[PDB]
């Protein structure tokens, strides 16, 4: 769905502020203030390859960066989707205690 | 003079925020 | 509850502020219902054969590989052949292109080219062999 019908590669680029509190970064200094993360989806290739300041990396590096930015995708608090909205709709006190 | 877009200076923006997003071939 | 909170209140709203005051009786009560490499410089190159060995420590080779390790993730590292016919260690510039796919095109270009893995670069016999001729070898990074 993301890939344009006909085009081989679909590209998203996202730029964030950088601070000297996150490790395992490529090409980017701690004093630098720019983190550029690029995701490309193509039909022919089936692998998890991301880009950090336009440098190819495995998804593990970007995942551990996301972990070190105190932001989480699986957790429902940081990200809310339709299924997650439905799950919050019928929410028990035990789930509140768990969170 | 020639029109210049606002400078995406990340220092002014709060840490962890996003200034410019590029969407290609969607 | 010790100070005159009325005398100040009496001075205000009367001497100053000229504010109209009205009782406004309860008239509506009675409503009628109406019914990372900043310091380094690129151009220098040297053999790698004692770039790895340090009389002090064996792990010196690993930190030499650590220089490659920062470049392993994207794979930009490529060392060029000298007279011996094998790649030679040298420093790499920071490189940048226009868009995120342009550099990607760059990396798969280098993968397409011939790769320098015919012989593992660090091997025991030749390092001693070069020591005997000119005693140069030596590391450029430490």
């Amino acid at each position: 769905d993301f890939i344009k019908n006909g085009q081989d590669v679909s590209k998203i680029e996202i730029t964030l502020k950088n601070s000297p509190n996150v490790t395992d970064i490529e090409y980017i200094d701690a004093r630098d203030e720019t983190i550029k993360i690029t995701r490309i989806i193509t039909r022919s290739k089936r692998r998890s390859d991301y880009l950090i300041n336009d440098y190819q990396v495995s998804e593990s590096v970007v995942k551990t960066l996301v972990a070190q930015l105190n932001i989480q995708l699986d957790n429902l608090c940081q990200f809310l989707s339709q299924e997650r909205v439905e799950e919050f709709a019928r929410l028990k006190s035990v789930k509140l205690l768990v969170e | 003079k020639r029109v210049k877009i606002a400078k995406p200076d990340l220092s002014s923006f709060q840490p962890g925020s996003i200034i410019k997003i590029r969407l290609q071939d969607f | 509850s010790q100070f005159n909170w009325f005398r100040i209140g009496a001075l205000y709203n009367t001497i100053s502020k000229n504010a109209p005051i009205t009782d406004h009786l309860m008239g509506p009560l009675s409503i009628e219902k109406k019914p990372l490499s900043k310091k380094l410089g690129p151009e220098g190159s040297i053999n790698l054969f004692k770039f790895i060995i340090d009389p002090n420590s064996f792990s010196r080779s690993i930190e030499n590989l650590f220089y490659t390790s920062f470049l392993i993730k994207e794979g930009k590292l490529l060392m060029e052949h000298d007279e011996e016919g094998l790649p030679t260690i040298k420093i790499k510039q920071s490189i940048s292109h226009t868009d995120s796919r342009s550099k990607e095109i760059e990396r798969q270009r280098r993968r397409a080219a011939h790769q320098n893995h015919i012989i593992f670069q660090m091997d025991m016999p030749t390092w001693r062999k070069l020591i005997k001729k000119y005693n140069i070898t030596s590391p450029f990074l430490d």
